[PDB]
């Protein structure tokens, strides 16, 4: 589009980051997650709950595993 | 069962081993085995079936294939000879006194092995207990209580120091609070404990210590309630027993100083404590360090009281010690004497009639001493004293009518009450007063839960039982339908955990026993509160009252239709007979209204509330906010008998016990002369009825008695299955013996851990692995394609199993790397 | 949700993981079980599924809660492909078929004790043909039975 190109002038995983770094931002818009494919994925940590999923139960997974957002990068969160 | 031998009654070994010879309407005839000879008869509801093998023995007494009062004796018996004292039922534990110091079960290592641990999965012990109320406290958020039985010298005391030392240990940071309740204890056992015929220490108060726990589940302090003083033993006792311990102690280990400030004497010179036993507890040795003007009489005739550990004088100066260590300074040390000690004068004041001026009483003039002390060291008026106790005051109405004050003359009988009711409200208040400051040694502003031991008299009876035993058999009785209650729940949710069925369980409920006493209008207590209320009040009319309004109740009969030929002249209306959970109790009610009456008239409860001395007004100083409170609502409260009074502070007792969950530890003696690997038979036996453990075996009938984990009946039956089934797993190779066998759907069930049986089904299981090899062997053959078909999905199902985790592992983590909705 | 001929199967698997016989397992006994199967998950993964189902909060499962932590959003064919993932794990050297030697290893790596007469006894019952080994086809037909 133009306003993809103009938004890009003034101017996603992070562990599938590296590989990449125009051509870049092809595939990474091409292959998407929808907003309703997403919305299952907050019912991971779902326990039981009623579509919440507590607040500093919902943590100690995302220090612990995979690709794991900082002690520090969660204070700059909740 | 059919010529197998059996368990029947014995004096002094309660069950001794024989055979059934002959058969009769209500008797069996057994000829023992060591005898070879010696018949005797015997109920049949007295004779049971025993185990095949009498040198077994087994940490849960679920294991037995009969269980019943007879196995059970014989079980702890064989595990008390090896030195295990724990043993299970269910999750009841069962604690006989060893009466030495047992190695390294108590010991640091031992504490760490039962942590987390569940109760099973390691051998009986009361630190399995302590983890099970922490375990159930933490995860359910859930106050607990262990109910611990048993009479004095049963261990109830080393059992509660190995709950709070375990609890501390395990789950404290630092915490010696063990450490300070055994520290304080000399204090409360000496306006707590007394002597009793059966017992030279035993206390006659439910006390109940409490470790209380943060939102955390960490230990932040500790607390000790107490509920049901006697207040009878206060005012009159009868020969062998005594009054509480402070009298004698005080009498006997006080220098001569402090003996003429109280003016204290021996105490057959005190009408409190004279009715009753006046000897001192001494040894040789402390006996010379009693003066002679202390020595009652009868103390000099027949000598001294003998207790290994009991000693009036050494008991002074432990609890003189014991203040010390608390906190406690030698200004109060002195204010708990002076308001002993004015109880004791106050006992000593008697009355005579008057000159019919509305034919009151007056003061004697040899009681004019008394008169001088009491009030002197009650902090009261002489006068004012005088005229408390001989005159009541009233309104000249009732309703919303105008009505100005008047005195009225109280009789002799009616002052001898107030004396009395002034006694036991002081003495009372006094001892609310010492628990109140053991409290204050380990205090705590706010608390979440908490995990508490209680122990409270036992069921009792003697030759001739009156409303003292009344009042215990009927706190017990609540606390069995309790017991019960916990049982039956911890079954029923077993079974369901297990995977069982529907299967129902019978259960005989005691409420009608407890409604026959406690029944409001037509239960003996307001029965015998309405007969308060008659211008004649009789015993003859309160127990033929009793008798007319339950015709045919099923737990109540006439004194008449007693087994033993003791009641056997009793007349109608001088006795009734209760039927409780432990046993018929034949009651005799002579002196049961005058035992039901200790009423204070408010001019005498307004005179010591105010009195001089700030100690004593401090005893009612609670009492100053608190009758602010009440103070009207108070007056309406002191119209209540002792009987009704008794109700509703055993029913605080019940309330605290129905908001938490409990376990319950039986406390065993297993002798009266205190000495280590002597089991007497009978007297555990009677023990384990009058404790309740024989109601709940009757309960747990009902239901499953009989369960063996596979493991168990693995360990059991393995060596007479083939070599093939040998080798398999213990769950592998129940469950093929299960079908192999094909029994019934009803009497046998195959549950989640353990297999469970009905009533003697276990014993007939056990005889079809041993009556017929070769039909057996024939039915193993039969099931050998089922048993490889078995070991081909277990194996199978089980490596599905790990890729349904690994399938588990990687989806869950597919959403928690994709979170990058945020990071970036 | 599972069939009720479905969960006795998995009820009698999952005494394979609880080899004591109390009911119950932890990180260190369904661990030692997924590691003698060809998996291999580390000591902080199996923590947070473990974390799901556990709702008394303390480190046991129970059997109830064994399946709804294996339990998830299945895709039409994910059912099929894990079935036959299994007959992998059992046939090593990858032939489509399982011998004697191989039903014996994956025996002794789960904890079952038996002769080497025994085995082939296994080995005989599932095979239907009579070739003296088991193909996909039947280990399927003795899964289900
Ligand atoms: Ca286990
Ligand atoms: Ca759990
Ligand atoms: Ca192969
Ligand atoms: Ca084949």
């Amino acid at each position: 589009e133009e306003q993809i190109a103009e938004f890009k002038e003034a101017f996603p995983t992070e562990a599938e980051l590296q590989d990449m770094i125009l051509t870049m931002m092809a595939r990474k818009m091409k292959d998407t997650d929808s907003e309703e494919e997403i919305r299952e994925a907050f019912r991971v940590f779902d326990k039981d709950g009623n579509g919440y999923i507590s607040a500093a139960e919902l943590r100690h997974v995302m220090t612990n595993l995979g690709e794991k957002l900082t002690d520090e990068e969660v204070d700059e969160m909740i | 069962e059919d010529g197998k031998p059996v368990w029947a009654p014995h004096p002094t070994d309660g069950f001794q081993v024989g055979n059934i010879v002959d058969i009769g309407p209500d008797s069996l005839t057994i000829e023992p085995l060591n005898q070879k000879g010696k018949t005797f008869l015997a109920l049949i509801n007295q004779v049971f079936p025993a185990e095949e093998d009498s040198k077994k023995d087994v940490e849960d007494n679920c294991s037995l294939m009969y269980l019943n009062e007879a196995t059970l004796l014989h079980n702890i018996k064989v595990r008390y000879s090896k030195d295990r004292i724990y043993t299970y039922v269910a999750n009841i534990l069962i604690a006989v006194n060893p009466y030495f110091d047992i190695p390294k079960i108590y010991s640091s290592e031992t504490i760490k092995s039962y942590q987390g641990k569940s109760l099973g999965t390691m051998p009986p012990h009361v630190f399995a207990i302590a983890d099970k109320a922490f375990r159930d406290m933490k995860v359910l958020k859930l106050s607990q209580s262990i109910i611990v039985s048993g009479e004095s010298g049963a261990g109830k005391t080393e059992n509660t120091k190995f709950v709070l030392r375990y609890l501390t240990e395990s789950y404290g940071t630092g915490q010696d609070i063990d450490d300070r309740i055994v520290e304080a204890n000399p204090l409360l056992e000496a306006f707590g404990n007394a002597k009793t015929v059966r017992n030279n220490n035993s206390s006659r108060f439910g006390k109940f210590v409490e470790i209380h726990f943060n939102e955390k589940s960490s230990v932040v302090g500790g607390f000790v309630s107490h509920y049901l003083l006697e207040k009878s033993r206060i005012c009159v006792q009868g020969k062998e027993e005594r009054n509480y311990h402070i009298f004698y102690r005080l009498c006997a280990g006080a220098s001569e100083d402090i003996r003429e400030r109280l003016h204290l004497s021996s105490p057959d010179n005190f009408r409190y404590l004279n009715r009753g036993c006046t000897r001192y507890f001494a040894n040789k040795e402390t006996d010379k360090q009693i003066l002679q003007n202390r020595k009652s009489p009868e103390y000099l005739k027949a000598g001294s009281l003998k207790d290994p550990l009991l000693d009036d004088h050494g008991d002074f100066i432990r609890m003189c010690t014991a203040m010390k260590k608390i906190g406690l300074d030698d200004e109060e040390k002195l204010d708990l004497f002076r308001v002993v000690a004015g109880v004791l004068h106050l006992g000593n004041i008697d009355f005579e009639e008057a000159g019919s001026t509305s034919g009151g009483c007056n003061l004697k003039n040899k009681s004019t001493q008394a008169l001088e002390y009491c009030a002197e060291l009650l902090g009261l008026d002489q006068d004012d004293l005088r005229v408390s106790l001989t005159t009541r005051v009233m309104l000249t109405t009732a309703g919303g009518a105008k009505g100005t004050v008047i005195k009225v003359p109280l009789k002799v009988e009616q002052a001898n009450n107030a004396r009395d009711a002034l006694a036991k409200t002081v003495y009372s208040h006094l001892f609310d007063h010492v628990v109140n400051r053991v409290n204050q040694c380990f205090p705590f502003e706010t608390s979440s839960y908490f995990i508490g031991v209680l122990d409270i008299a036992g069921f009792e009876y003697f030759e001739h039982n009156s409303f003292e035993q009344f009042c215990i058999n009927y706190c017990n009785e609540k606390l069995q339908q309790f017991f019960n209650e916990r049982i039956l729940k911890e079954e029923q949710e077993l079974y369901q955990k297990e995977g069982l069925g529907v299967n129902e369980v019978h259960y005989v409920d005691n409420q009608d026993c407890i409604d026959l006493i406690e029944a409001r209008l037509v239960g003996i207590l307001d029965i015998l509160d309405e007969e308060n209320r008659l211008p004649q009040p009789s015993d003859q009319h309160f127990t033929s009252a009793v008798h007319q309004k339950h015709k045919d109740h099923f737990r109540l009969s006439i004194p008449r239709k007693s087994k033993l030929a003791i009641h056997r002249n009793i007349r109608d209306d001088e006795g009734f007979i209760i039927r409780h959970f432990a046993g018929a109790v034949c009651y005799e009610t002579t002196q049961f209204v005058e035992k039901n009456n200790d009423a204070l008239h408010m001019s005498l409860e307004s005179l010591i509330c105010e009195s001089r001395d700030k100690f004593i007004r401090e005893l009612f100083e609670s009492s100053t906010n608190n009758n602010k409170d009440t103070k009207q609502k108070a007056g309406k409260l002191s119209f209540i008998s002792v009987g009704n009074k008794f109700k509703t502070q055993l029913n605080l007792l019940l309330d605290k016990l129905r908001s938490t969950g409990a376990s319950f530890i039986r406390c065993i003696k297993p002798n009266l002369k205190m000495t280590s690997h002597h089991f007497e038979g009978a007297q555990i036996l009677s023990q384990l009825q009058c404790s309740g453990m024989v109601s709940v075996l009757d309960l747990m009938q009902g239901g499953f008695p009989s369960r063996a984990s596979f493991h168990e009946l693995y360990n059991m039956y393995k060596k007479y299955m083939p070599d093939k089934l040998a080798r398999l797993d213990p769950r592998l190779f129940c469950k093929a013996l299960f079908k192999a066998l094909g029994l019934n759907e009803i009497d046998y069930k195959f549950g989640l851990t353990k297999v469970f049986f009905r009533p003697g089904k276990f014993a007939e299981f056990d005889q079809i692995m041993k009556s017929d090899p070769d039909h057996l062997a024939e039915l193993v053959k039969r099931v050998n394609h089922w048993l490889i078909c078995s070991r081909w999905k277990k194996v199978q199902w089980c490596s599905l199993s790990v890729i349904k985790l690994k399938n588990k592992i990687k989806y869950r983590a597919e959403a928690c790397i994709k979170m990058q909705k945020t990071i970036r």
